[PDB]
């Protein structure tokens, strides 16, 4: 069904209002209690700095400006439901029925996973390695956190683990649908591991420290995706 | 656009020729060559399609 | 134009852009 | 370079669409493509200007 | 008055040498008053610190070169006279009698509003918005500004506010004239509020933060420039 | 003699793998005192500090990444015997005769230089620049050095010097065989000069700062070796 | 060539490299 | 990429124009020109002779 | 192929990279 270019973009705009409403709603919501939502993310590093430590602001306008940019990305997170189902409505009439069987398991099952990335890492990752990271300073040295940095740093991390938690399940799935099989994945297994460091680069600044961070969670939970691709 | 260093296009070079190999690593840029190749061209014959719209759009809108 | 290719269409520019830049698009 | 991220092209497009229109936003990123086809339409033709005349005046310099 | 390449590259060099002995003279009398420089500069931020807090250098050569930074800046800064006149002086055959009537006045007006943008960012933002910032910070939170960083906010306002000030008056120079009208402005105005996001996005850094902080002065004062012109 | 491509990958794979050998094992002997590697690069600093003054991190993985980013890097010095042979290896067959007879006293120089320019930056540049830079802050401000930034400026002045200081003998070697005489130096000083500030530009981020800091060390140097080329 | 020529085009040449870099000015 | 800034290529112009002068400097630029389109003329023939290269490999591949 | 013409191309195509990208290779 051809249709102009305008009734496209009449669509597109449309679903994208509903995108920008619900952000700004939450975070309408949510701006007042941008301190305090700070106070809980920053919560797993107070606990384990080291005695004499504190947490500072190196930049003029960090001091508001860093709580107001994590509670705009949180509204994203919270909004994420109504943004998934924009883009699916969006683009439900140009999946085929084959199509329209594994994008709607993938997108209920992102959804859920992506949120338990920020359950783990927040409940069980951050405790383990804030208590390492903070304590493990060369002699003399004071562990004074800006809070920019942190921010950036544990928005890299739930970044990483909500998108990671879904390669297992999308194998699995995959593999179910028929997709690929477990043979075939051994078999592309040192493509993915150079194709895990080509990825974290285009995603990550020139840092390499970043590609790291991101293409080992990847390779490794795609290795996980294999082992119960055999179960199944 | 994505921000590209010289020392990480250097470590997938690096771990490409360890890891793929010599025979399989020319296959692998060829590939991915053929891959940017053909969606310039997709991107290319779409803005094409879309001035050609543009220019119904502005007939019919003149018009009326 | 159908959906389909809109959005095949529209991800493509996108791509191209992360990979050559918006002036690259407009050549 | 001017440095150009993709988040701020993604707004510059989302909130063009919103503000501009289905209708109007086409139209503008027309016309910015003429800008920039015209702008290095200008560039090309000055810089050939430049090297013919470099040319003459290597050819006057050598004489003298 | 067609002329060969080495004639204009002549007289841009010697306009060129005008301007760098400009900057170099100024420099040379302002470098040994850096640090006092400096203070003039941070002191409504130190008024306004909580009590405790202090600027910090976080990089080895910020204690030196971030006042030079700023003393080379205040020198490029006071030579604008010079240097706008050497730009007006190599640029004025170029101009037609028709579009000499306006870069003139345009040239004079800007350096007033540009300086007077910096007096009214100095003495009115600053004791403002670093009486908000500085104390706006979460709970723990130890406010340390860098110096670089200062420096860098500093100049990113002082910028902003000198130019943002040139826009109204231009616009109603330009109504003045009858190059542009009221009502053709406000049928412009979507344009120009995408059109400033454009800007921003060129001029800075890909920061959004950096975007927006160019682009609603850019447009906002554009608003008000309309609105003089109705009374004219 | 010609040979196939594979052939030629062949032969890179397995001088690079002795290269990643050579690196991982002096890392692997290393990274245990990775924290007391870090504290012999920071001696020179600690020293020179003002009372009251200590280094900070202020990023949460600084207290642990950055002593293992410093002695990978010291890894990649340490094995550059070893690198720069598999190098020398692998572009033996490509030289000829007489480019044989240049490349081997370069490389043999610049390692030995290299060495030296470090040595020289850590034993002399390093405790005078460090007592001046810690000492030069405005009134009010703490010198809190960061360790991630002085981990970056140590490693630009260790590399700047390492690689200037080969310019002045490589400038002699070429004088030596003829390839460029001390007359037609000194009538390329234009060219260099300008050049400099082009290499620079290139292999530094885009900060001013640092394209000086490579700029003028090279331009500085190469005029000294133009002085001892009339020496010989 | 005259002046405004020189400006004109001087401008677009660091607009072109602004916008494509030095590289395309130099292909 | 190599990172070049709008500055950083300012203060190359500027201190080339007073430094090489108003009969140097265009030269230097058209010298350095040629080097790139040099450089990149070398690309592009070294990657038709690995193409046609990869091509024969895939034969002697296919057989054997 | 012999190495010096290996050694030189590669470091035209690096040169290359590092002037105009990736992307520039590819095309």
């Amino acid at each position: 069904d051809t249709q102009p270019l305008i009734t496209h973009l009449i669509e597109l705009r449309k679903r994208l209002l509903n995108c920008i409403i619900a952000v700004i709603v939450i975070f309408l919501c949510l701006v007042y209690f941008a301190n305090d939502i700070y106070h809980l993310v920053s919560a797993p590093l107070i606990k384990q700095l080291p005695q004499g430590s504190t947490m500072i602001a190196t930049d003029v306008a960090s001091p508001f400006f860093t709580p107001i940019k994590l509670t705009f990305m949180v509204s994203l997170i919270l909004s994420a439901p109504v943004i998934l189902y924009q883009v699916w409505a969006f683009i439900a009439p140009a999946l085929y029925k084959h199509e329209r069987r594994l994008v709607v398991p993938l997108l209920v099952s992102s959804s859920l996973l992506f949120y338990i990335g920020m359950a783990f890492a927040y409940f069980v990752v951050f405790p383990l390695a804030f208590g390492f990271l903070a304590n493990t300073a060369p002699e003399g040295v004071q562990v004074s956190t800006d809070i920019a940095s942190y921010l950036s740093f544990v928005m890299a991390l739930f970044m990483a683990f909500g998108v990671s938690f879904e390669v297992p399940v999308a194998i699995v799935l995959l593999c179910w649908m028929g997709i690929t099989s477990p043979e075939d994945l051994r078999k592309k297994r040192p493509y993915v591991l150079v194709g895990a460091f080509v990825v974290g680069m285009l995603l990550t600044p020139p840092d390499v420290f970043s590609q790291t961070l991101l293409a080992i969670p990847m390779y490794c939970l795609f290795e996980i995706g294999v082992f119960f691709s055999r179960f199944y | 656009m994505f921000d590209i260093g010289f020392s990480e296009l250097l470590l997938v070079f690096i771990i490409g020729l360890v890891v793929l190999g010599p025979q399989r690593l020319p296959v692998a840029v060829k590939t991915v060559a053929g891959w940017i190749r053909a969606l310039r061209s997709l991107a290319t014959t779409v803005q094409n399609e879309l001035t050609q719209e543009l220019k119904l759009q502005e007939f019919q809108d003149s018009l009326k | 134009m159908d959906r389909r290719r809109f959005i095949k269409g529209s991800m493509a520019m996108a791509a191209v852009c992360g990979t050559s830049g918006i002036a690259s698009l407009f050549s």
